[PDB]
């Protein structure tokens, strides 16, 4: 399939060819495969898919131009089927996927790529599946480190991609909310995004939510609307601090009395500040004479008295 | 950037005379929540902070039985706490067995401190990274030992282990003359003050998390764990 | 002691004296001489009443472990055979053990004959015991494989208690197993008062 | 975990081998590979038979296999003579895998580089397969396949396993043929069949043995078209 | 997410000068990976729930057990692969023999996971166990980390997204729980964090009650509860 | 005690052996087989004190059948003969000896039947016939009278048949039956027990 469609190419003064042409050919796959995006159909759907699966890492590294605008259509379906982690038990269709993707997101962008590849990203982010979800942040993660000149010509592109990553982070999934905080410590720590005074109220408003602090004894199955913002607030810190492991700026010391505060908060957040500074600790210590200038006395030793051990510890 | 040649392993000295990973394991204790341990003239107490990984979780178990006479409250490591507890329990059983008589504390810290010791001169063994007080009575009086991975061991009227330990020091070495003359229930509260030194301001101690040790003369080592401690936490005065 | 088992087409009968003597001195009336190493299993005790008893509890505990891990019952031979194995790493160290270990397994009802001897055999009847000898007489009389259930039970109520009458180092009460295929029961068990009462008329 | 990469791409380049179980029997194929103009075939088997009830197909390097094969086989007659029974293929599969996550005198490669197919009748009589993988873990399967182009053959037997296909004794033996023909395309003396034919010991077919029935499934795809 | 890291890490046997053991607590992160599982203590009972994940159809479903017995009273479940376990497992079962050959009195819970724990000391060990059975005080659930330290729990998840998992358990668990209850909720979890629909093969549920032994739910039990939700 | 005997010819070999296995007093089983098959062709035969008897025929059976599965080909009754030997002489200076008098008896396609003795001191030697027990004694002579290098089967039965009978005539022992094979090159074949 990719020795067909090689000869359709996107290069300069390229007249139309005669051959075959991959947009109608991923047209129709599509068409077929609506279903999966009845019982026999969706198997039937699933065998499609696997053998276009195929065909996208075969073509990853081959084709002229890749990401043809068509295919970028079936990414929603590839998202929601790979899976979150990395596991031999799942079949290998989603370790497949999880390969595709991979290789797809390791791939260059034209500058009218890129608007349609964050609206799809933005598509499939508000899906339901938190597998889902969580896809889209590391697909964003590697996609974004590569062509990164690319995004930061595109002002719009950093400002959609903020949003999405602020937006996640918020979701009510603890999984896809920790990955979107460790997407948004790589975009600060690259300064394809950077954070400012609006990224530091928003977690600050964020984390000053009171917890409600009552619960039903006579009788949601869901966590709820307090803790999660307390949570993505908290997150949104841990991922500014973690921005620079091996430097401290000069806001970084009253982020951390500010992540010191919520020490002691309920679970998830406890957990969420733990690791946070437990990384920061261990990271900036090969230089801590050098940054301890910058904190003050205070700050030093709030942070010196504090309890950030793992639960084996004692 | 400024990676240390001599800290990887114990049996290096550095060019200062110092065992950078003995210091670092003395650095662990730290890690673990606060344990405070005190005396009177005929008692000796252990009051620790217990803490959950959980609100569903128990809590885990800081105050522990190495005889009806001695009891200890960990910080640092729990496998390195639970590998000392089995020797020290064996020790005393084999004491009694062989003598008929309890084991006295600072003999049972002496071996403590000869089996820490090892780890330190040997290469690939990493020391005991745990700190224990040590509480029980004997028949020269009340004690309460502290260790330390480093294999030191001292003896106090009063000491705290564990992160924010020097809060609770400092209101410790205030009133350790009162403690002396105290009765017992005046000892706990001031052990549980103490241990409220430690707190932040927004965690209050409560049952749960809170576990006192105590033994006396006449009174076996025990172990209050959230009913029972409710009595003397309850009249403790409200914290400043 | 006298103790005895014989298998017929419904299953499987265990019966055993109660007494437990030291010497002259009878020690216990009471003993319970018929081991429960596990709902599916039977054991037997004979000649050292404590050896009989440790080794047949040590039997139990491997035949869960294997239970566990192979999820599986273990066949009465095996059960037998491992016995064997233990007592034979000890003999001539002075072992006294003669047991009778009854199951059911999925080749059949199986009864086998174990002793600190090493010997290990199956049999369609078996007796143990210093009443041993007289058992064997009533039931080999006794015993077809088609018998009633209650006949079977009648019988071995006979030979336990014409070796009581006989024998010195045997007495007490009858106790009375049946297993069964799917497991088995205590069936009776009657003092040799109320045996000879119901026999003398 | 690392060595268990090796040792499962080692296994992945290996021979091809597929077992299947049927209610009165239980076949075992493996793929035999060409070895030179001048080498002996003899020495060569990729099949072994652990106990009278137990036969076994491994795929990977033939030096570890040789040691595992006699490992087992010891301790299958170990087990005997301790149980007084024949051994469970569940067993002795958790030996062999039990074996592998010991590992080497030195421990290099713990994992010793095979995952093998093995295949028995219980005790009791019931048909068994299972395989081991290099890891450890051990897994019972109705049919499955081993070896390079494996995967494919468990789609090919996925959907051509069925009640029908074991409904007959020698239509479980030729099932396995038409798995290797896809796997090897000699279509002939290149493969190796073992069947066990429960109560009875392990019978290897003969060249013509297995050649009638290759030409039986070759006659039914003729009488298809 | 750009290469973090210091150069203390690595050592087995190092201590960092923060004084975290940074090898270990990466190879507990490791451990983590495995299926995830939810255990639910209850005054009525335990109620043990598990993922297969199993490959093809080909494969045994219950070749495959992701839920075992210690022994009659106690189940246990584990996350990652069961050969890791096994050699807890057999500890565990032999000890709890052990202790009835010895004092003819059934282990507790609490005794079996210690001596677990006591094993697993005496490396990381890569499993995460979630004991469960019934004992005299109680229905009752422990969980043995990786790390080898074991706590009571109310209720507890672990594996890839145990975390998850245990913020859902925070709000629906309470106190008068019934276990009937209690398995609704848990199959409700797991339905979440699978994002795949429930059936019998994709599954494995198992519960003690004082009342009866170790049972781990048939096919058709399983396929009755998962009707009602 | 328990009664062997054996017998060779051309093309087989004849065994026989009591299948009373006893307690002091009593005789438990009637039915005991003392007779282990280590091979297709092979036979083994023990008596003497209980449970070594057991353990020492097993574990010679395992090793047998653990070298067929190992190289595909069953053992030679010679090389089996001299490997049990060489297990029972080590044994006998160990800690713990085997008190066990054998039988061993086989058919090998290149050298035929053959038949070998073994005592309790684990010396050899191979026999044209051979018996153990108690009745050894009796039947030896009955053996020596009307043996022939060349006995056909039925004759050597019929000759086997005459020793028992002498057995139940004179001997104390209570032997009421006697299990009897044929070794062949076909392979190891059962036969009507011969009773009384």
């Amino acid at each position: 399939l990719t020795y067909i469609f090689m000869i359709d190419v996107s290069l300069p003064n390229t007249t139309p060819t005669i051959s075959p042409h991959v947009p109608e050919f991923t047209a129709r796959i599509l068409e077929k495969l609506k279903p999966l995006m009845e019982e026999d159909e969706r198997t039937q759907g699933i065998k499609l898919l696997k053998t276009i699966l195929k065909w996208l890492m075969a073509s990853a590294g081959r084709s002229f131009s890749t990401a043809v605008t068509e295919q970028l259509q079936l990414l929603p379906l590839f998202f929601k089927i790979a899976p979150v982690e990395n596991d031999n038990s799942y079949d290998e269709l989603k370790r497949d996927a999880k390969l595709c993707l991979s290789l797809m997101s390791q791939g260059l962008l034209y500058p009218h790529q890129v608007p349609l590849v964050l609206q799809v990203l933005k598509q499939t982010a508000r899906s339901s599946s938190w597998h889902a979800r969580y896809t889209v942040l590391t697909y964003l993660q590697t996609m974004v480190f590569y062509n990164l000149f690319i995004f930061l010509n595109n002002e719009d592109a950093v400002k959609d991609i903020r949003w999405l990553v602020i937006s996640l982070l918020e979701d009510e999934q603890l999984e896809v909310r920790e990955m979107a905080a460790t997407t948004l410590s790589g975009l600060l720590q690259c300064n394809f995004l950077t954070m400012d005074s609006p990224m530091q109220i928003h977690f600050e408003q964020l984390c000053k939510t009171k917890l409600p602090k009552k619960r039903k004894r006579d009788p949601d199955t869901i966590p709820s609307a307090e803790l999660v913002k307390r949570h993505a607030g908290v997150l949104g810190l841990g991922a500014c601090v973690l921005s620079s492991p091996y430097d401290v700026p000069t806001w970084m010391p009253q982020l951390l009395m500010n992540l010191s505060a919520h020490l002691n908060d309920p679970q998830p957040i406890e957990m969420t500040v733990k690791k946070t500074l437990s990384n920061f600790r261990r990271t900036h210590h090969d230089n801590w004479q050098e940054h301890k200038q910058q904190f003050t006395d205070d700050q030093l030793l709030v942070l010196t008295d504090l309890l950030v051990s793992p639960c084996y510890y004692a | 950037m400024f990676r240390n040649q001599y800290d990887n392993d114990v049996t290096v000295w550095s060019p200062q005379g110092r065992i950078h990973q003995i210091e670092y394991a003395m650095e662990a204790v730290k890690q673990g929540s606060a344990t405070v341990g005190l005396k009177s003239k005929t008692h000796a107490v252990l009051v620790a902070l217990k803490r959950a990984q959980s609100e569903l979780a128990a809590h885990q178990k800081k105050i522990l039985h190495v005889d009806n006479h001695i009891g200890i409250s960990i910080a640092g490591l729990t496998a390195d706490a639970r590998l000392l507890c089995n020797f020290m329990r064996q020790e005393c059983l084999d004491s009694r067995f062989v003598f008929d008589r309890p084991l006295p504390v600072s003999r049972l810290v002496s071996l403590i401190g000869s089996k820490t010791q090892i780890p330190t001169q040997r290469y690939g063994r990493r020391p005991y990274g745990v700190g224990l007080l040590i509480a029980g009575y004997d028949d020269m009086g009340p004690h309460i030992f502290q260790t330390c991975p480093s294999a030191n061991y001292f003896d106090c009227r009063a000491m705290s282990i564990g992160a924010r330990s020097q809060s609770a020091r400092t209101y410790l070495e205030r009133h350790m003359s009162e403690f002396m003359e105290c009765n017992l229930n005046e000892l706990v509260k001031h052990g549980l003050r103490a241990l409220r030194e430690t707190l932040p301001a927004e965690q209050d101690l409560t049952t749960k998390n809170v576990s006192i040790g105590i033994v006396g003369k006449d009174l076996e080592f025990t172990i209050y764990d959230d009913d029972d401690v409710s009595p003397f936490l309850e009249g403790l005065e409200e914290r400043p | 002691t006298t103790t005895l088992a014989f298998k017929f087409r419904h299953g499987v009968i265990v019966a055993a004296d109660s007494r437990a003597t030291a010497g002259a001195y009878i020690a216990s009336q009471t003993v319970k001489k018929v081991i429960e190493i596990n709902p599916y299993l039977l054991g037997t005790m004979a000649g050292g009443a404590a050896d009989c008893s440790f080794w047949e509890r040590l039997l139990a505990r491997q035949c869960r472990i294997y239970e566990l891990r192979n999820k599986e019952r273990i066949s009465v031979a095996a059960a037998s055979k491992l016995l064997a194995n233990m007592v034979y790493q000890y003999k001539g160290m002075g072992l006294s053990m003669g047991t009778m270990i009854c199951g059911w397994d999925k080749r059949g009802p199986g009864l086998y004959y174990v002793d600190s001897e090493g010997n290990r055999i199956s049999g369609a009847t078996f007796s143990v015991g210093s009443g041993s000898v007289y058992a064997y007489g009533v039931m080999d009389r006794g015993y077809s494989y088609d018998l009633e259930v209650e006949q079977a039970y009648d019988l071995a109520r006979r030979a336990i208690y014409q070796a009581t009458y006989r024998d010195a180092y045997s007495g007490g009460a009858v106790n009375l197993y049946h297993v069964r295929e799917d497991g088995w029961i205590r069936v009776s068990s009657d003092n040799v008062a109320d045996l000879h009462e119901k026999y003398s008329g | 975990l690392f060595q268990v990469e090796y040792a499962q791409e080692a296994v992945k380049k290996g021979s091809t081998a597929v077992g299947v179980r049927g209610r009165d029997i239980v076949v075992l194929g493996v793929e035999k590979k060409s070895v030179a103009k001048l080498q002996d075939e003899r020495t060569v088997r990729k099949i072994c038979a652990l106990d009278d009830n137990v036969c076994m197909a491994f795929a990977g390097l033939t030096a570890d296999a040789r040691i595992v094969i006699n490992r087992a086989r010891v301790e299958c007659q170990s087990h005997r003579l301790t149980v007084e029974d024949p051994v469970t293929v569940e067993y002795i599969t958790r030996y062999i895998a039990s074996l592998k996550q010991r590992y080497t005198q030195s421990n290099g490669r713990r994992p010793f580089g095979i995952s093998a197919l093995i295949v028995g009748f219980d005790f009791d009589g019931t048909p068994r397969l299972y395989q081991t993988d290099p890891s450890g873990t051990y897994h019972a399967w109705k049919a499955n396949a081993i070896g390079r182009g494996a995967k494919s053959v468990r789609e090919f037997l996925e959907k051509n396993y069925t009640d029908e296909a074991i409904e007959t004794d020698d239509l479980t033996i030729k099932l396995v043929i038409k798995a290797l023909l896809e796997v090897v395309q000699s279509g002939g003396k290149n493969i190796e069949l073992a069947v066990m034919r429960r109560d009875q010991s392990l019978k290897i077919l003969n060249p013509e043995e297995i050649e009638k029935y290759v030409a039986e499934i070759e006659k039914e795809k003729e009488e298809n078209e | 997410m750009f290469l973090t890291r210091s150069e203390y890490d690595r050592g087995v046997n190092t201590f960092s000068p923060e004084g975290r053991l940074f090898q270990v607590e990466y190879a507990i992160e490791a451990i983590k990976l495995g299926s995830t599982a939810i255990g639910i203590q209850t005054s009525e009972g335990v109620c043990l729930a598990v993922e297969k994940r199993i490959t093809s159809p080909l494969m045994e479903p219950s070749s495959i057990e992701k839920i075992v017995e210690i022994d009659a009273h106690i189940g246990c479940a584990m996350s990652g692969l069961i050969a890791d376990a096994k050699t807890l497992i057999d500890k565990a079962r032999v000890e709890t023999q052990n202790h009835w050959f010895t004092y003819n009195e059934t282990m507790t819970v609490e005794s079996v996971t210690q001596a677990v724990s006591n094993l697993a000391l005496q490396r990381p060990f890569g499993v995460a166990l979630l004991f469960g059975g019934v004992d005299e005080k109680g229905p009752q659930l422990f969980h043995m980390d990786p790390s080898g330290t074991f706590v009571q729990c109310d209720a507890r998840a672990i594996g890839s997204a145990s975390e998850g998992a245990q913020s859902s358990l925070q709000e629906v668990y309470h106190k008068s729980m019934t276990l009937k209850e209690a398995i609704k909720s848990s199959l409700i979890i797991l339905k979440q964090v699978m994002e795949e629909k429930l059936n019998a093969t994709n599954i494995e549920l198992a519960t003690v009650q004082p009342g009866q032994n170790f049972h781990m739910f048939t096919k058709e039990e399983l396929e009755e509860v998962i009707k009602d939700i | 005690m328990e009664y062997l005997i054996g017998i060779q010819g051309p093309d087989y070999v004849l065994v026989a052996s009591d299948r009373v296995a006893a307690s002091n007093i009593v005789q438990m089983k009637d039915d005991h087989d003392k007779m282990f098959k280590m091979s297709e062709k092979i036979l083994l035969l023990c008596v003497g004190e209980a449970g070594d008897t057991v353990q020492f025929a097993e574990y010679i059976q395992k090793n047998v059948q653990l070298y067929k599965m190992r190289n595909g080909y069953e053992l030679s009754p010679t090389a089996a003969a001299n490997f049990t030997r060489r297990n029972l002489a080590d044994c006998l200076r160990s800690r713990t000896p085997y008190h066990v008098n054998l039988l061993l008896a086989g058919y090998d396609e290149h050298e035929g039947p053959a038949l070998y003795y073994m005592d309790y001191l684990a010396a050899l030697a191979k026999a044209p016939f051979a018996a153990h027990g108690y009745g050894a004694f009796l039947t030896l002579s009955i053996l020596d009278r009307y043996y022939t290098p060349t006995i056909s089967r039925e004759r050597a039965v019929e000759l086997l048949r005459k020793c028992l009978e002498e057995l139940q005539k004179r001997f104390i022992l209570n032997l009421p039956t006697f299990s009897v094979r044929i070794i062949d090159k076909n392979g190891i074949h059962d036969l009507d027990n011969i009773s009384f």
